[PDB]
C-alpha cells in the first residue's frame, strides 16, 4: 500500500546530466534501505545502485562506477540520483525498489517496488 | 563471479494445469535466492524471499523450494491473472544483486 | 517554572450545610423498585461542608484526603481544571495528577515536583510541576466538562484502586437529590493522604472569574437507597441521622 | 417408573392410597458459553520482534510492556523463531496466568553464545554483557538473522563487552567505554601495553557457519507486583446461544439458565441486574451492549397419585406449577 | 537421595511429563509418548 | 581439581585411649567424604560412608563428623584389633574418587 513516486525522466543528449527523484510516503523511511535498478527495453532486470538507511555504506554497479551518484534526504523521505556522462546504453527503464533490510549488502532483497520512469539518451 | 541460468524461457499451459520453473546457479549461494514477478503493465513484485519463505499478501499457490545450486518455483492453480515474467536473483555472492534472464509464461 | 502568589486576601474558610447531597451508586448492580441497605463510605446529611470562594480571593489550600472526598463546584466558564493527590507532593513520593486542559483530559502518575502555587494561565501557561522523574501510569480520557453548572465529584481510594464518581447538573448549595454516576476506575495502587485543587487564571496582571467550591469528608455508614422501576436512585435515608 | 420411585422414597414395598411427593423435574444444560469483551489494545510486540534494527548485546534494549493485552500465541505461531526456551513457567499456561509487567530485552549474538542466555550459565555474554538471575521467571527467544545482519563486506554495527573488572549483576546494562586495566601500570585512557578497549565488534558475514551467524534474541522477563496486574492474554469468547438452558460465564460469573431477550434498559455503567429475591436475573453482554434475562431452567415438583398397591399398580403424575406445554 | 541419584556430569535416568491435554485421574499411570499438540496444525508424527 | 591433606601421619596411644584423625580438603565438598580402614594383610574395608553415616556391621566406637572443607574421625575405645591404615576419599569434585594419603595408627 506504500507509495513510490518517481520523476526526472525524459530525453537528453549523450554526455549530459540530469536528476531522478524518488519519493516514498507509505512507510517510515529513516530506517530502510533503498535501491535503483535498471530494466532494459529488451532484456531483464539489472541492479544499478543503492543506499542504506543512513548515508554511510554506499555501493554502485561495476558498469556505472565513477559515473553515477546517489543522495538521500530523510527530512523529506526521498532520494535523488544524478545521471552524468550518459551514453547510448542508458536509454532503459529505471525502478526505485525498497530493500527489506537496513544495510546495503545484505541477503535480504528488495521488498516493495515502484513504477519505472522512462529515460532516453539520443539526439 | 556468479552465473545464473534459466532452463525455461517460454511455456504453454491452460487455466487448470500445473507449471514448474527452475533457476540454476554456477556456484551454491546457501539457498539465498529470491523470486520476482514482473507484470508488463505495472511494476514488478516479489513472490518468494529466501529459499522457501512466502511473502505475506500473495496467494499461497506459488511455492518455492530447493537449496544449494538449483531452485524451483511451482504454480498449482494457474489463475488467469498470472501473465508476467519471473526472475531469480541471488544475494549471497560478491556480485551485488545480479538478476537472471526472463522467463515468459503464457497459456494456450 | 513556579510563581508565588502574594495578592491573596486572608479570610477564614466558610461552612455550610450538606443537605441531602453526595449519594452515589455503591456498585454495578441493577435494582428496580427495591429498597436496599448499603454500608459504605458516605457523606452524612445536614453537616459541615467547607466552602471556598474564588474571585482577589484565591482559595488554594492543601487539605487532608481522609477516607474519601466529596468535591462540589458551582461553576461557569470552566475555572476549575484538575486535582493533585499524594502524600508529600514532591519527587520523594509518588504523586497523581488529573488535568483537563483546552484539549483533553490527562491522568498521570509520576514523581512530580509540584509548584507551591500551581495553576493554569487562549490558555497557554501551565505551571504545575517542574520535573517528572518516574512515570508509571498515563491515561487519556474524554473531556469531563448567574452560575449555571453544578459539578459534583466523589474521590475514593480502596485497595489500591482510585474511584471517581461524577455528576453534572444545569442550574449556597441547591436543595435537591441527584445520584452520582460512577465515571472512572483507576488501578493506581499508591498511598494518598492529602490533596490540592487546580484553578485557571484569566490574563488581561491576571483576573479570576467568580467561582465557588465545597469540600466534604466521607465516613462509613449505612444508607437505605430507594431504586425506582427505571433503576435510578430517587431517595436515600441515613440510618444514623 | 413413578411407582418404584415412590417405593424408593417411602422406603417401603407397599404404597397406600394417596398423593406423595417424590422428587423434582429440572432441565439440564447442554452448551457452555464463555464471554469477554473485544480483544483490543494489543501489546506492541511487533515493535519488539519485527523491529528492523536491534541494539548491541552489551547495550541490550529494554522495553517495558503493560496496560495492554499480550497475545503470546503470535510468538508461538511463527516458524522462524526456532529457539524458544522458557524457565520458571510453562509455555502452554502463559496465555492464562496474569502478570503485572513485561520486560523485553533485545540483542544480537553468535552461535556459541546462544546457550549462555540461561540461568546459571557463564561466558562473555553472561559475565560482561547480559546476566540472567538464577530465579528467572520468563522466556527467551532466539532466531537466525543472517539475511539481515550479515554483509559481504561485514557488519560492524554490533559490539560486545569482552573485558570487565567484574561480572555483571542480573538485569544490568554496562555501556561504559573506560579502558580495561589489564596491567599494573595505569592505562590513562590509552589502549597501549596491557590496556585494551572492553568492546569488540562482531564482524557478521553471510558466509559464516551455523556457529557464527548473527542471531536476534529477545528475552521476556515477567514480573508480578502488589499493584493490580494489567498484562493479560487474549481471552477467547465462545459464540452466544440464546433461548435454551445453557451454562454461561459472564466476566467470571458462573451461571446456568435460559438466556432470553430483556426489556430492561440498563444504565450505561450498570452491569448486573438483581430481582426482588436478591438473585441475578439480568446481565449485559460484554461484547454487544444488550440486556439478557436469565431464567432458571424449568422447575417442577413431581407428585404421584396412586391407589393402594394391593388394588392396582397404575399411577398418575402431577407436575406442580408447570404448564402442560413445558414437559 | 542426592548421594545415589546425582551424577557430577549429570543424571538423566529420571523423567517427568510436562504437557498433557487433560489432568490425570487419581492413581493413573500414563506412559504415552505421543507428541503434545498445542497448535492448530496437527503434529503428523513430528516433534517440530 | 581437589587436594586432600592428612595432618597426622603416625599416632601412638594405648588400648584405653581415644584417638582422632583429621582430613582437610582444598575446597568445600559438601560433606561428601568417606573413611576407609585398610588392614595390611587383608582387603581394605569401609568404615564411614557420607559425612557421619555409620556403615552396618562395624562397631559404633568409630565416629565421623565435620562438613565443608575439614572432616574428622574419632575412636573412643581403641580395641586391640584397630591397627590399620585409614584413608579419606572425596566423591564430589570433578576428579573422580581421588584418595588422600595414608594415616598409620600404632598402639603403645
Ligand atoms: C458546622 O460546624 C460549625 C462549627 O465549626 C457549627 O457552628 C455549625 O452549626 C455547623 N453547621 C451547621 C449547618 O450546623
Ligand atoms: C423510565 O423510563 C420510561 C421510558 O424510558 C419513562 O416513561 C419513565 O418516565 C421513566 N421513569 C422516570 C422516573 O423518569
Ligand atoms: C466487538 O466486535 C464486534 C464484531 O466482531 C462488534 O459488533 C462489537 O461492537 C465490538 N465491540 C465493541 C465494544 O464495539
Amino acid at each position: 500500500e506504500v507509495q513510490l513516486v518517481e520523476s526526472g525522466g525524459g530525453l537528453v543528449q549523450p554526455g549530459r546530466s540530469l536528476r531522478l527523484s524518488c519519493a516514498a510516503s507509505g512507510f517510515t523511511f529513516d530506517d530502510y534501505a533503498m535501491h535503483w535498478v535498471r530494466q532494459a527495453p529488451g532484456k531483464g532486470l539489472e541492479w544499478v545502485s543503492g543506499i542504506s538507511w543512513n548515508s554511510d555504506s554506499i555501493d554502485y554497479a561495476d558498469s556505472v562506477k565513477g559515473r553515477f551518484t546517489i543522495s538521500r534526504d530523510n527530512a523529506k523521505n526521498s532520494l535523488y540520483l544524478q545521471m552524468n556522462s550518459l551514453r547510448a546504453e542508458d536509454t532503459a527503464l529505471y525502478y526505485c525498489a525498497k530493500d527489506r533490510g537496513y544495510e546495503i549488502l545484505t541477503p535480504a532483497s528488495f521488498d516493495y517496488w515502484g513504477q519505472g520512469t522512462l529515460v532516453t539518451v539520443s539526439s | 563471479d556468479i552465473q545464473m541460468t534459466q532452463s525455461p524461457s517460454s511455456l504453454s499451459a491452460s487455466v487448470g494445469d500445473r507449471v514448474t520453473i527452475t533457476c540454476r546457479a554456477s556456484q551454491s549461494i546457501s539457498s539465498y535466492l529470491n523470486w520476482f514477478q514482473h507484470k508488463p503493465g505495472k511494476a514488478p513484485k516479489l513472490l518468494i524471499y529466501g529459499a522457501s519463505s512466502l511473502q505475506s499478501g500473495v496467494p499461497s499457490r506459488f511455492s518455492g523450494s530447493g537449496s544449494g545450486t538449483d531452485f524451483t518455483l511451482t504454480i498449482s492453480s494457474l489463475q488467469p491473472e498470472d501473465f508476467a515474467t519471473y526472475y531469480c536473483q541471488q544475494s549471497y555472492s560478491t556480485p551485488p544483486y545480479t538478476f537472471g534472464q526472463g522467463t515468459k509464461l503464457e497459456i494456450k | 517554572q513556579c510563581v508565588n502568589l502574594t495578592t491573596r486576601t486572608q479570610l477564614p474558610p466558610a461552612y455550610t450545610n450538606s443537605f441531602t447531597r453526595g449519594v452515589y451508586y455503591p456498585d454495578k448492580v441493577f435494582r428496580s423498585s427495591v429498597l436496599h441497605s448499603t454500608q459504605d463510605l458516605f457523606l452524612p446529611f445536614f453537616s459541615n461542608v467547607t466552602w471556598f470562594h474564588v474571585i482577589k480571593r484565591f482559595d488554594n489550600p492543601v487539605l487532608p484526603f481522609n477516607d474519601g472526598v466529596y468535591f462540589a463546584s458551582i461553576e461557569k466558564s470552566n475555572i476549575i481544571r484538575g486535582w493533585i493527590f499524594g502524600t508529600t507532593l514532591d519527587s520523594k513520593t509518588q504523586s497523581l495528577l488529573i488535568v483537563n486542559n483546552a484539549t483533553n483530559v490527562v491522568i498521570k502518575v509520576c514523581e512530580f515536583q509540584f509548584c507551591n502555587d500551581p495553576f493554569l494561565d487562549m490558555e497557554s501557561e501551565f505551571r504545575v510541576y517542574s520535573s517528572a522523574n518516574n512515570c508509571t501510569f498515563e491515561y487519556v480520557s474524554q473531556p469531563f466538562l448567574n452560575f449555571k453548572n453544578l459539578r459534583e465529584f466523589v474521590f475514593k481510594n480502596i485497595d489500591g484502586y482510585f474511584k471517581i464518581y461524577s455528576k453534572h447538573t444545569p442550574i449556597d448549595l441547591p436543595q435537591g437529590f441527584s445520584a452520582l454516576e460512577p465515571l472512572v476506575d483507576l488501578p493506581i495502587g499508591i498511598n494518598i493522604t492529602r490533596f490540592q485543587t487546580l484553578l485557571a487564571l484569566h490574563r488581561s496582571g491576571w483576573t479570576a472569574g467568580a467561582a465557588a467550591y465545597y469540600v466534604g469528608y466521607l465516613q462509613p455508614r449505612t444508607f437505605l437507597l430507594k431504586y425506582n422501576e427505571n433503576g435510578t436512585i430517587t431517595d436515600a435515608v441515613d440510618c444514623a441521622l | 417408573d413413578p411407582l418404584s420411585e415412590t417405593k424408593c422414597t417411602l422406603k417401603s414395598f407397599t404404597v397406600e392410597k394417596g398423593i406423595y411427593q417424590t422428587s423434582n423435574f429440572r432441565v439440564q444444560p447442554t452448551e457452555s458459553i464463555v464471554r469477554f469483551p473485544n480483544i483490543t489494545n494489543l501489546c506492541p510486540f511487533d515493535e519488539v520482534f519485527n523491529a528492523t534494527r536491534f541494539a548491541s548485546v552489551y547495550a541490550w534494549n529494554r522495553k517495558r510492556i503493560s496496560n495492554c493485552v499480550a497475545d503470546y500465541s503470535v510468538l508461538y505461531n511463527l516458524a522462524p523463531f526456532f529457539t524458544f526456551k522458557c524457565y520458571g513457567v510453562s509455555p502452554t499456561k502463559l496465555n492464562d496466568l496474569c502478570f503485572t509487567n513485561v520486560y523485553a530485552d533485545s540483542f544480537v549474538i553468535r552461535g556459541d553464545e546462544v546457550r549462555q542466555i540461561a540461568p546459571g550459565q557463564t561466558g562473555n555474554i553472561a559475565d560482561y554483557n547480559y546476566k540472567l538471575p538464577d530465579d528467572f521467571t520468563g522466556c527467551v527467544i532466539a532466531w537466525n538473522s543472517n539475511k539481515l545482519d550479515s554483509k559481504v563486506s561485514g557488519n560492524y554495527n554490533y559490539l560486545y563487552r569482552l573485558f570487565r573488572k567484574s561480572n555483571l549483576k542480573p538485569f544490568e546494562r554496562d555501556i561504559s567505554t573506560e579502558i580495561y586495566q589489564a596491567g599494573n601500570k595505569p592505562c590513562n585512557g590509552v589502549a597501549g601495553f596491557n590496556c585494551y578497549f572492553p568492546l569488540r565488534s562482531y564482524s557478521f558475514r553471510p558466509t559464516y557457519g551455523v556457529g557464527h551467524q548473527p542471531y536476534r534474541v529477545v528475552v521476556l522477563s515477567f514480573e508480578l507486583l502488589h499493584a493490580p496486574a494489567t498484562v493479560c492474554g487474549p481471552k477467547k469468547s465462545t459464540n452466544l446461544v440464546k433461548n435454551k438452558c445453557v451454562n454461561f460465564n459472564f466476566n467470571g460469573l458462573k451461571g446456568t439458565g435460559v438466556l432470553t431477550e430483556s426489556n430492561k434498559k440498563f444504565l450505561p455503567f450498570q452491569q448486573f441486574g438483581r430481582d426482588i429475591a436478591d438473585t441475578t436475573d439480568a446481565v449485559r453482554d460484554p461484547q454487544t451492549l444488550e440486556i439478557l434475562d436469565i431464567t432458571p431452567c424449568s422447575f417442577g415438583g413431581v407428585s404421584v397419585i396412586t391407589p393402594g398397591t394391593n388394588t392396582s399398580n397404575q399411577v398418575a403424575v402431577l407436575y406442580q406449577g408447570v404448564n402442560c406445554t413445558e414437559v
